[PDB]
């Protein structure tokens, strides 16, 4: 939802929101850092 | 009170990001 709020043109959630997204994933989901950036990549993939 | 709730959201995001950068 926090992706979809700022999503604009597909996965056009920007760089600040991408580091904030991966940080939240790494905090709430306890998902490792490269996997949190990966779940960003999957987030933008689905956000399209 | 709805304004306070949205304000709480901003404050909690700031606190979590500051805890990340500390």
């Amino acid at each position: 939802a926090f992706g979809h709020k700022y999503s604009e043109e597909g996965g056009l959630i920007n760089e600040s929101l991408r580091d904030q997204l991966l940080v939240t994933i790494q905090k709430t989901f306890t998902y490792t850092r490269t996997q949190a950036q990966h779940l960003f990549i999957i987030l933008m993939e689905c956000m399209k | 009170l709805e304004e306070v709730n949205e304000r709480e959201h901003s404050m909690k995001a700031s606190l979590q990001t500051v805890d990340i950068r500390l």
